[PDB]
This record gives structure tokens, sequence and C-alpha cells, in this order.
């Protein structure tokens, strides 16, 4: 479906550049979602600038949480993104 | 550090991580891969689990179960009203909540049901952080489909109390589909019944799942029939043998009913694998040491009524979900009660020689569901796909 395409096109777009993806994550949240700020590139300068905004972006996304709502199939992809783009980063 | 999986259930508890690619179910330190929700309060200390059960004859009164039937309810609910006849340990009302009483080490005490069921969570990380040596902070804990919000919040704050932090609530039925993959699949969307058959009670869920998503379509069963109705099935039929071999009546002698009742549930089980089981209890009453034998088909038979009305419930789900037996996809057996071999035949017979999903043992699929779950959850889990 088409929100699904605009979740691999961003996935595919960053290649698991954890800045780029969270920078962006406002592009690909479904409508209705409100609680998300969109982050800018300054605000995800240093490591623990990374981390902050990681963990306020998995707890968005959270699969516990959108078991059962209609956004449920996004929430899971971006969540599994995001973790995947996390190691990552925690490996460098 | 992992997190783990915890079934928190009405009459045993049950422990798993995946780790290396697998899930270990968990063994605790008696050697158990399930281990009773008991909590035993006595002078000297508090017992979880195997020790607790073992001594419930000598300390009726102060050990603890069935806390899952109190949690999140209020005092003046009537199912409440209802289970209290039933329990040996007080129950009282602090301004509308349900809080156990008991004596421990000399003085009187009580406990709300989420503290009682952390005790039993406690218990559980304990047999983990045993396995794993390191501590367990992350957990997914699982409850009945049918339980409401403030049954799920209140299982939660058991779950805080016991030091977890808990990553999700998840439902039993969705946890033993999980643990089988079937919400790997992709395609038409497909009809899991699952047959949950415990300690206490009974649970038959239909859900449709396609594309990893769930949807819980029904709901049946028999929240008051389980396992220990078994058991009590065989107590009566070996009082009755007692009284008319030695002329006494051990009825009303509560600690030898008991010890009975521990020896039956004992022979039950192995009339799972074998077609003959024997008792020996040592001086069951009055200095009377109690010896005998039962056979697979004498214990169907003491049960046969209880077996097959576990089928009305089946149809029950079935009607309600708006489906014909024949649009099942899977048949999935959870419960220690469904390691029984006349259940099996019962329940395949009806859905006309189909195969039942039991690979994974019954009473540990709920956990293999869970931690599967809790890796996912973690980050622990990804994809990738080749
Ligand atoms: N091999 C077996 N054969 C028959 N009954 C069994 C067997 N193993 C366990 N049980 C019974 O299963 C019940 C506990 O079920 P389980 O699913 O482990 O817990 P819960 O119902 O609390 O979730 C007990 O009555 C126990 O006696
Ligand atoms: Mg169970
Ligand atoms: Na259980
Ligand atoms: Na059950």
């Amino acid at each position: 479906d088409p929100e699904k395409l605009k979740i691999l096109e961003w996935i595919e777009g960053k290649e698991r550049n954890i800045r780029a993806l969270l920078s962006t994550m406002h592009t690909v949240l479904w409508a209705g979602e409100t609680k998300w700020k969109p982050v800018g590139m300054a605000d995800l300068v240093t490591p623990e600038q990374v981390k902050k905004v990681y963990r306020k972006a998995v707890l968005v996304v959270h699969p516990c949480k959108a078991t059962g709502q209609p956004y449920e199939q996004y929430a899971k992809m971006i969540f599994m993104e995001l973790n995947d783009a996390w190691s990552e980063f925690e490996n460098q | 550090g992992p997190a783990v999986g915890i079934d928190l259930g009405t009459t045993y508890s049950c422990v798993g991580v995946f780790q290396h690619g697998k899930v270990e179910i968990i063994a605790n330190d008696q050697g158990n891969r399930t281990t009773p929700s008991y909590v035993a309060f006595t002078d000297t200390e508090r017992l979880i689990g195997d020790a607790a059960k073992n001594q419930v004859a000598m300390n009726p009164t102060n050990t603890v179960f069935d806390a899952k039937r109190l949690i999140g309810r209020r005092f003046d609910d009537a199912v409440v009203q209802s289970d209290m006849k039933h329990w040996p340990f007080m129950v009282v009302n602090d301004a509308g909540r349900p809080k156990v009483q008991v004596e421990y080490k000399g003085e009187t005490k009580s406990f709300y049901p989420e503290e009682v069921s952390s005790m039993v969570l406690t218990k559980m990380k304990e047999i983990a952080e045993a396995y794993l040596g390191k501590t367990v902070t992350n957990a997914v804990v699982t409850v009945p489909a049918y339980f409401n919000d403030s049954q799920r919040q209140a299982t939660k704050d058991a779950g805080t109390i016991a030091g977890l932090n808990v990553l999700c609530i998840i439902n039993e039925p969705t946890a033993a589909a999980i643990a089988y993959g079937l919400d790997k699949k992709v395609g038409a969307e497909r009809n899991v019944l699952i047959f949950d058959l415990g300690g206490g009670t009974f649970d038959v869920s239909i859900l449709t799942i396609e594309d990893g998503i769930f949807e819980v379509k029904s709901t049946a069963g028999d929240t008051h029939l389980g396992g220990e109705d078994f058991d009590n099935r065989m107590v009566n039929h070996f009082i009755a043998e007692f009284k008319r071999k030695h002329k006494k009546d051990i009825s009303e002698n509560k600690r030898a009913v008991r010890r009975l009742r521990t020896a039956c549930e004992r022979a039950k089980r192995t009339l799972s694998s074998s077609t003959q089981a024997s008792i020996e209890i040592d001086s069951l009453y009055e200095g009377i040491d109690f010896y005998t034998s039962i056979t697979r088909a004498r214990f169907e038979e003491l049960n046969a009524d209880l077996f097959r009305g576990t089928l009305d419930p089946v149809e029950k789900a079935l009607r309600d979900a708006k489906l014909d037996k024949s649009q099942i996809h899977d048949i999935v057996l959870v419960g220690g009660s469904t390691r029984i071999p006349k259940i099996q035949k019962l329940l395949q017979d009806f859905f006309n020689g189909k195969e039942l999903n039991k690979s994974i043992n019954p009473d540990e699929a709920v956990a293999y569901g869970a931690a599967v779950q809790a890796a996912i959850l973690s980050g622990d889990k990804s994809e990738n796909v080749q």
C-alpha cells in the first residue's frame, strides 16, 4: 500500500544512517500521530543527542502501544529499522 | 542481557528466554520447567513455588494460590464473592480492594493480589537469573485474552513490584500462536483455534492472523474447569476405596485429603504416557499406609463427562467467530491438561482427524511465545531477510 511504500523508500533512502532516519521520521508517521516533534540535525550532533532522540522515537513507534491500531504494520516497520540503525551506530 | 517471557499462570508459572537463536524454557533449581503459583508464609520464612505447594497440607491457611482470580478486581465483585468460598486462606476488604490475609512470623499480615503475584514473578525472575548468570529486568508477561484494562494494569503493577520493567502485556493464546511462528506467514488471513486446558481454567480462543496482525475473533471456555477437577475425581475414588478396605473415613481430615490429592495429581501425569499408575502414601490416616493402583481407562471413566464437555466451548467459540470447523487453519494445544491422550483424541475427532499442533510442550507454549516476543521488543531479534 502507499503508506507501506513510503516507509520502504525512506528505509532504503537513509542507508541505516540513524541521524538521517530520526531527522526525517515525521515524514513517514501516520496521520493522527501527534506526539513526535520534527527533529533537526542540530539536535542530533553528539552521541548523547542521538541516544535521547532515538529513545523518544522508539516510544512513538513501539509495537506494544501500536497493537490493534490501524497503523500497527507501519509502527513495526519503523521500530525495526530504528533498532537496526541504533545497533549499527553503537558498533562505531 | 536478554529480556525474558513470563507466563504468570493461575496454577503454574513458566519462564523462557530467546538466546543464541533458540528459546530455552528455564528449569528451576528443583529441575522443574514450570513452577507452582503458590506462596506460603511460615513462622520463619516466605516460601514460593515447589516448596510452597509441597507443604500445603501442613500449612493450609497461610499458603496462598489463585491470586490471579483476584487480580484487578474489587472486593464487592460477584466473582470474588463466589470464589472466596473455595479458599482456605482469608480474603478481607480494604476500602473496596481485596487483600489476602495470612499469619507470618507470628504476625497477621495482608497483601494485595498484585503483591502476591509479584512474589511469584520475583521467583520466575530468579529462576531466569540463575540460568543466565546475570540480572533480569525486562520482561513480557502474558494474560488471558478476556482480561480487562484493570486486570492488565494490576498484572503490570505485579511486575513493577517484582523489580521488572514490563515491555508489554500480551494475550496467552496469542503468545502460543507466536511460539509456533504462525504470525510469520503471509498471504490470505488464516484462522487459528487455541485449545487451552490448564490446572484451573479452560480457554478456547479463535484468532485470525494476516501479515503478522492478530484479531481475537471469539473466546469461550470455563474459568472453573481444569486439571484440579480431574484430580478431585480421583480423590473421591480413593476415599471410597480407603473406607471400604479399612472401615475409616478420611473425608473430614483435611491433611489426609490434601496428601491424597498430591498423590493423585502425580499418578494422573504418569497416565498421560503409561496405561497405569501406582500410588504409595505413608500413614495416610490414623497410622494406615495407603497403597493402590489405577489404570488410564479408569481415570478416563472417572472424568468422562468433564472431558467430552470441553467440545461445547469449541462449538460456541466457532459460532461466535462465524466459522465452520473446516475453516480452522491451525489447532494449537496449550495447557498442562492437553497432554491427556483422551483430550487430544476427543478434539482431533471433532476436527475430523486434522493434525494438532503439539510439538511445543503445551504447558510451556505461552512462555515460549512470550520469550520470542520479549526478544523482538528488545531489538534482539532482527529479521534482515536474505
Ligand atoms: N503429563 C501431564 N498429564 C496430565 N496433566 C498434566 C501433565 N502435566 C501437567 N498436567 C496438569 O496441568 C495443569 C497445569 O497446567 P499449566 O498449563 O501448566 O498451568 P496453568 O493452567 O496455571 O496455566 C495441572 O493440573 C497439572 O496437573
Ligand atoms: Mg495457562
Ligand atoms: Na502456566
Ligand atoms: Na487456561
